[PDB]
């Protein structure tokens, strides 16, 4: 497989606030898998965010974001898009939208390819 | 003092049952029987079980 | 053939569905490539197709 995976948005916010990420996909790989987003804080480890599979049915969430982030998809550019609010002084961190090429995701661990990485920085 | 011939029956058949009952081991897969590694599992990696 | 988005998965051996049983039904022993690719902007309209 050869997917190239094209990252936009980013910047310094206020805490509170809403901002603008979205990971756009090019190439070919063996299916239509799922799609997500993992974040890098500084001095730490990377863990992921959340998981939206490629056609819109069923989304995943990690606990700590959980009805304060989500995730959608385009109907017509095949880039996925993610909305957030209430941002805190923890979010500043580097996000990379990542692809998981399988049907049927079952655990994070596995992860076949990484974007460029959008330092997010939000403060008074 | 017929010890020797009353060995070579026990170390017959007792040999025997031990292959016998390695028929039931899993051997490393998920299901020893065959209709669950057949009709539960899709065959392109059922067939490695 | 054109086909649903979601389908393509079951165009694939061993799948089941109305495709994979009344239109079109790969063998288990299938060898061979499948491409797809969206087609929307063609094969579509806001006229209706």
């Amino acid at each position: 497989s050869a997917v190239q995976l094209q990252a936009s948005g980013g910047g310094f916010v206020q805490p509170g606030g809403s901002l603008r990420l979205s990971c756009a996909a090019s190439g070919w790989a063996e299916t239509f898998g799922h799609m997500g987003w993992f974040r890098q804080a500084p001095g730490k480890e990377r863990e992921f965010v959340s998981a939206i599979d490629w056609w819109d049915t069923v989304h995943y969430y990690a606990d700590s974001v959980k009805g304060r982030f989500t995730i959608s998809r385009d109907n017509s550019k095949n880039t996925v898009y993610l909305q957030m609010n209430s941002l805190r002084a923890e979010d500043t961190a580097t996000y990379y939208c990542a692809y998981w090429d399988m049907d049927y995701l079952q655990n994070s661990i596995p992860v076949d390819y990484w974007g460029q990485g959008t330092q997010v920085t939000v403060s008074s | 003092a017929l010890g020797k011939l009353q060995d070579v029956v026990n170390h017959n058949a007792q040999a025997l049952n031990t292959l016998v009952k390695q028929l039931s081991s899993k051997f490393g897969a998920i299901s020893s029987v065959l209709n669950d590694i057949f009709s539960r599992l899709d065959p392109p990696e059922a067939e490695v079980q | 053939f054109v086909i649903r988005g979601d389908e393509v998965r079951q165009i694939a051996p061993g799948q089941t569905g109305n495709i994979a049983d009344y239109n079109y039904k790969l063998p288990d022993d299938f060898t061979g490539c499948v491409i797809a690719w969206n087609s929307n902007k063609l094969d579509s309209k806001v006229s209706g197709n």
